[PDB]
């Protein structure tokens, strides 16, 4: 006969002991563990709510790969990717480039907690977490690899995070700050609670439904399988946050949460938002980016925060207002600067798309629509050269994204500048500037792509020079995803 | 004499890097900024005059005042707005 | 325009078309792109300094650490195929020897030996799990990391077997203190203090190369010969067929960890000065391993012979790597 | 360490012994074993060329189901079946009804060899063969079951072989004769060599390619997985045939082969032939039924027969000629009698289909085309009642299919009648009549559906009565698959 | 027009939505549709007569044999999940006890006992495989057939284990005649003649109900108690840990065959007269089983006690079914 | 008087069951057979006369000869052919 899990599970995490040949602070250096003056004994109250053991893991995860790799192999000769909507192809090329190496890099973020957390249950769940992200990095390399012969773009599944292309820099800036350069407890909060529980878990659910709506069952099955791993390791921040709140550290806990939710949101509104509102074909749009946010992300945070004895972040009302704006800016930025990304952006501003936009966001045509009006006229009138840039946009020193916001009849673009130790910094929001001022030595001598251009680091110091600096050449440089087909509706 | 500013052009959606010259007037700063916005993402307004103001405190610079005399920080953000005067 | 390639650009021109192992494991760390500023933040943060000191400045050196290849070519998918089969074997042993009343047939003496020498290993096995998972996060190449990834999961596998058998032993012998006493035995029993000192010290060797040497070349061979080879043979001769088989099953994981360690040492010896760097680390840690083995094996029956064999078998691991 | 398979494999089939408490003839009754005066020792020369052992079987077959059931589950919500070409839906409804219970019934045909073969290697391979057909029957019930709510037709996956509907009777007539009512050695020859090696192995390969061409990856993966099991048990007849030829029984071996290839062909030309040439949409047709036959079935038989020291069957030249004709008749029969089957037949005679038919079969329009001309005129002119029958076709007493052949300008329809013990029998070919005369007591008092109608067994003795006798009601009774859409091309 | 249903028409109105087991296993034989002419051919063919006599005319009777349900609910997919795990256990035993030199440690005496009492079972296990596969092809319902299907595959599993271990034993003891001698021991050794007579006679009991009773109710319990229970305990006490574990692993298959046999007997006892029909068949075959057990177990060490236990344990199987 | 024959109609593709009467002439047998072929799958030939012949030996029956006198077996197969006479 076999025991029941519950009868022996606790012994798997009864692993703390009182070191004697080295000190506690040597074995758990505070810069790696982040125990924050809370004792080993108080950290042992950590109790993960989703439990699992080694033999259950290897059996359940073996069956996941069997299923996902079988689907991929059965569908591979059909070549769906060669007849997919090109907004869909672009969605995948963006996804793989931005995420595959960061999933893999996460495994190290998990390894940080596995070694350095004082909470023994955290150390073992993060060992499974480390295994999960090893899987995610690998499978998200093996899948796009099937397409390398289809186009170079697919090489960016591996190459992107090794470049200085500006979207890659924004990705590392986010990930290195949440998960690679922080103590174990901070990683549990900032990555697993704020970002994985808070955004990516629901983002992968939507992405899998979108892939099946587009007729891509390989990718639907891939994303869907990866999503089922999330909660096993995403759960790790909740218990760390309860311990910090019970032991007189609610302010520190609050501050980590505030920073991580804001920084998550800026990356998410730049890369997911435009996908939902512009790349997915009109008749496949279940809901708007803003609707997705209100239904599946925002209430969930409020409920988590409430259950944890924490508050809504100071910027919550601004954040709500930004749902009508931020991603419309990042889309227009990426489309207008399209040769600077490694996928083809879909404009998404046909007459029917613009009426959808107007229903979903009253005022869009009066604001966003104005810039697209000018761009559309130039394309109708054979001046395509006025639809690509001859300078760099200003970049935020925190999120490393363009500083952009409402244009047209309700102009509202602002720069949250900061002078600090003799240098002038630019920030795209009040919260971005605040992440910097609460912790200036974490960010001070970082330079964004604009900083580098201005300092002489990009040579030749011109647009062709900046493209080479970003590893971008013709064949990978982006262009309009439908080859300007939608311009016909305007003549 | 080349001096970088950030241009926040009225009714555009984005702030852009615009090299200007320390000897330019404000009028000449606005023209260098317009090049990157007018007829790209913003409609001309030929009945209006382009003016330059310091983004941070809202200080309006006269048309004829030159960059040299304006007390700007390198990379300072400038609003380029449509006025009657 | 750039033409599509047949493989990833970083593997173009390999002559041989890349395996699944190469396609998913190579050249993935990006902190090694900018040795002056590993992370995309201010260059003076503590974690920038930690990686500069403990990864880039290690005296164990190579121009292309990304060239390293696991000789077992493990990826996540094949790890779980492999370990799922091995656990069907072990979990089947647990189930069927329980059906047979195997634990009821052990002598009182042996039961007492288990409480002393077997179950407190949950601490030493978890310490190895922390040990190899530190190697993971500070090593200079993703293929080196991954070997340490799967080795960590194995160390957690051994902890998990030990936790499960501890509860079955407590159910069968509720008076012995199985599950309650092991921390006091690990902290206070002289037979455990050689190991306890060795692993507490090795766990603060932050340099990646020294961490590799202290955990994988010196500590693991000593732990595996004492607790798996010597305690397992003893178990089998004392009528504990479960533990004699369990230990030998866990030793298959340990042989795989030795294969990749041996491959890495081989790669390091391509470079002048590295053999000496490794020998110097071995010479600093070996005396702690000797003490570990002497304190644990001398307290076993036939102690002196167990010490002689564990010592030479653990030395033989390193000598066959050319150290 | 593990042994190598080859070092111990022979001991798995070193299982014959010399009975003493019962006699050899009691333990292996000749009517079940068919040892044919050839000794136990001579039967031990049996040597299957594809070897496998229990642990290899359960591991390899576990992974097959993991893959097929995973594909099915990932694709099920997409509901491909609701937008498939209706010629494709019909192809699947026919497939499941005709085959699922016969696959299962096969397991017994395998069990017959597992118990009764004197060749010990045959007994063990047939134990795997029994397992294989258990799988095929089960999985070919589980798959169509997903569709029961879509329409009754899908209930016929289970129900068909429990009815007297005429196609089901033709199916049992074929299967009961090849595999359910014969001695072990005869089953190895007649089923595994003639039918599985000879037809169904290549038929499933083509069917899987067609399903993927139609965009049905669930069904492509199902058929494709089942096909990979075939050779493990299909191989069993070759060695039985070598033994019969080496031991003075070449004439008996020849005769079993001649019968089984002819009877296979009549079922195959009735159910597969029309599928390839009429149900699969024009632009998906890789090759013609006749081309499929010449490339993938006929040369393969000739090569097998040659390697075995056997001859081409006496009827081989006739059989070649029939490739231009037989299935065109069975199609026209099933479409004209469409209310008597449980799927919707696709006419397949649009102008573009008829030019394809004319290229593939010169003379088609001059022959087959004549009947379709009359039918098409009636549909154009609003006389649909002249396109459904008011009588029963004559049925062959051997194959239980309609007696049909070349019509129009090269009229060649013949009945191979036989008077035998006071009763008149009808046969659709010279070979059909010959299968009866070489073994009249196997068939004599069987009655076909026409026989039953004429004897008074179908009551009320009219067409409505015959429909109820066949278990057919509105909702399952067939009609034109495209609802006569193709009539528009004629006005 | 007929409306689509929620399940197969033959299961409509079950209240409970049918399981996978019901969906793929029920009501599949069609030879039972026309008891006067099972097969779609002339009604006087030998196979028509065989099924009329040995299936339809059996004195073991029920109005709805298709109602029978396997209590284990096995289908092909779950059979292979289950047995793939059990074989990872057994194949792991083979591999790891070989790595340990387990066969080299057996005494010469025991090696000789294996040649006599263990390896010639390849014949008795293949005879059971023929036995249950006959039940398959003559039983009156597909759910009864399938239990016999999977039981046949198990009998082939036991043959296969025995064949594999025979070759390993021959490799280790080439002088003993392992692999060469077993036919002469099965044919001529008095210890095997009780079993040999029992199974040769049972294999020509063609009536389905009698085949079920002779193979599953009388022969299998006797074979399993002698060769798995008694030889396995003996193996374990003699130092053959491999065979003590192998036998117990095979006994899990035998317990599953007993569960379905017990369910069928339960279903049969719903009908008046069937208990008596079964008891009469048991009484005809039981004396052959007694002889089988006496000849084999009396030749073992402590023979008389092995006989007493195998007899009562095999009787207990049938008494708990209410026979 | 009802008597079953099998009709093999000229230029059709299939043989069909056709009940006829023992008192029918051959002309009346052909008309009962035509009903199941002419204008279903075979074009009328109004310049021709339908004749009946025994399929098995090719014996042509006169138009006016009746089924009763024809020596047919129940279910006998009959060719129904187009002739000038
Ligand atoms: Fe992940
Ligand atoms: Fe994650
Ligand atoms: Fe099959
Ligand atoms: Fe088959």
């Amino acid at each position: 006969s076999m025991l029941k899990r519950e009868d022996w599970y606790d012994l798997t995490r009864t692993t703390n002991w009182t070191p004697k040949y080295v000190t506690e602070n040597e074995l758990f250096p505070e810069e790696m563990s982040g125990a924050r003056g809370i004792s080993m004994e108080a950290w042992e109250k950590y109790d993960e709510p989703y439990k699992i053991t080694y033999p259950e893991y290897v059996s359940i995860q073996r069956e996941k790969d069997s299923g996902a790799y079988s689907i991929k192999a059965a569908l591979e000769r059909d070549g769906f990717v060669d007849r997919a909507d090109p907004g869909w192809v672009s969605t995948m090329q963006l996804h793989f480039g931005a995420i595959a190496l960061e999933e893999y890099a996460a495994s190290t973020a998990e390894a940080r907690m596995a070694r350095f957390a004082k909470a023994p249950g955290n150390r073992n769940m993060a060992t499974f977490g480390m295994m999960d992200e090893n899987r995610h990095g690998q499978i998200q390399l093996y899948f796009p690899y099937a397409n390398v012969k289809r186009s170079r773009k697919w090489d960016w599944a591996h190459k992107a995070i090794h470049t200085n292309e500006w979207a890659a820099i924004a990705a590392r800036s986010f990930f290195d700050d949440m998960m690679m350069t922080r103590d174990s407890v901070a990683v549990s909060i900032m990555l697993t609670f704020a970002f994985e529980t808070g955004f990516s878990n629901m983002q992968f659910l939507g992405l899998a439904a979108d892939a099946a709506e587009a007729g891509d069952h390989t990718f639907a099955s891939l994303i869907s399988s990866i999503q089922t791993d999330e909660s096993r390791h995403a759960q790790q921040g909740g218990p760390s946050l309860k311990i910090l709140v019970e032991n007189g550290k609610k302010d520190e806990a609050q501050q980590m949460v505030d920073v991580a939710i804001w920084r998550s949101w800026k990356l998410f509104s730049a890369l997911t938002g435009p996908i939902m509102d512009y790349y997915t074909p009109l008749e496949s749009r279940n809901q708007s980016f803003k609707e997705f946010m209100l239904e599946w992300i925002v209430a969930q945070f409020e409920r988590q925060l409430l259950d944890l004895g924490l508050d809504k972040p100071w910027y919550w009302d601004q954040f709500m207002q930004d749902l009508d704006e931020t991603h419309h800016g990042m889309h227009l930025g990426v489309w207008y600067w399209r040769p600077t990304v490694w996928w083809d952006p879909a404009a998404g501003v046909s007459p029917e798309e613009r009426e959808w936009l107007e229903e979903k966001y009253p005022g869009w045509n009066d604001t966003w629509g104005q810039c697209w009006d000018v761009i559309t006229d130039n394309l109708v009138n054979g001046k395509p050269e006025l639809t690509v840039p001859e300078t760099l946009p200003t970049i935020c020193n925190m999120c490393n994204l363009p500083i952009a916001h409402t244009p047209g009849n309700k102009w509202n673009v602002k720069d949250y500048q900061l002078e600090y130790e003799g240098r002038l910094y630019h920030f795209g929001s009040e919260a971005d500037r605040w992440c910097f001022q609460i912790d200036p030595e974490r960010y001070k001598n970082h330079t964004n792509l604009v900083d580098r251009f201005l300092k002489g680091e990009i040579q030749p110091a011109d647009l062709a020079g900046a493209l080479m600096y970003m590893s971008l050449e013709p064949g990978v440089m982006g262009d309009d995803a439908h080859d300007y087909e939608w311009v016909k509706a305007y003549q | 004499a080349t001096f970088p500013i950030m241009s926040n052009f009225e009714r555009d959606f984005v702030i852009q890097l615009v090299p200007v010259d320390t000897e330019d007037t404000m009028d000449q700063v606005a023209e260098k900024c317009a090049y990157h916005s007018i007829n790209r993402r913003v409609h001309p307004q030929p009945e209006k005059i382009l003016r330059v103001r310091r983004h941070e405190d809202g200080t309006l610079f006269p048309r004829g005042m030159i960059v040299s005399d304006a007390g700007l920080r390198p990379t300072e953000t400038l609003d380029i707005i449509f006025m009657d005067n | 325009a750039l033409k599509p390639l047949k493989t990833w650009s970083h593997l173009a021109g390999n002559r041989r078309r890349p395996s699944e192992y190469e396609v998913v494991s190579t050249n993935l760390h990006y902190f090694t792109d900018n040795p002056e500023r590993p992370w995309e933040l201010d260059s003076n943060l503590p974690m920038q300094t930690w990686y500069k000191k403990y990864c880039f400045d290690s005296p164990l050196k190579h121009d292309d650490w990304n060239a390293f290849r696991d000789p077992d070519q493990l990826v996540y998918r094949t790890y779980n195929l492999l370990q799922d089969g091995q656990e069907s074997y072990v979990q089947g042993l647990f189930d069927q020897l329980n059906d047979r009343g195997h634990d009821q047939m052990l002598t009182r003496e042996w039961v007492e030996t288990l409480a002393r020498f077997y179950t407190p290993a949950r601490y030493l096995f978890h310490a190895l799990q922390m040990g190899s998972v530190y190697i993971h996060q500070i090593a200079p190449a993703s293929t080196i990391t991954n070997c340490a990834t799967y080795e960590t999961a194995d160390h957690l596998r051994w902890l998990t077997h030990t936790a499960y058998r501890t509860r079955e032993l407590a159910n069968c012998y509720p008076d012995v203190g199985f599950g309650k006493r092991e921390r006091d035995v690990w902290e206070n029993d002289p037979a455990w203090q050689g190991f306890r000192e060795l692993i507490e010290k090795a766990l603060i060797a932050w340099d990646w190369g020294e961490a590799f040497t202290a955990i994988n070349l010196v500590t693991k061979p000593a732990v595996e010969e004492a607790l798996l080879q010597q305690l397992g043979s003893l178990a089998q001769s004392e009528g504990d067929t479960l533990l004699g088989l369990l230990a030998q099953a866990q030793k298959r994981d340990a042989e795989r960890h030795r294969r990749w360690s041996s491959a890495l040492v081989k790669m390091a010896l391509e470079k002048e000065g590295n053999r000496e760097v490794l020998q110097k680390w071995v010479a600093k840690w070996e005396p702690l391993a000797d003490k570990a083995i002497e304190a644990y094996c001398s307290a076993l029956p036939d102690g002196e012979n167990a010490i002689v064999e564990a010592k030479s078998a653990s030395r033989y691991v390193r000598q066959m790597m050319g150290l």
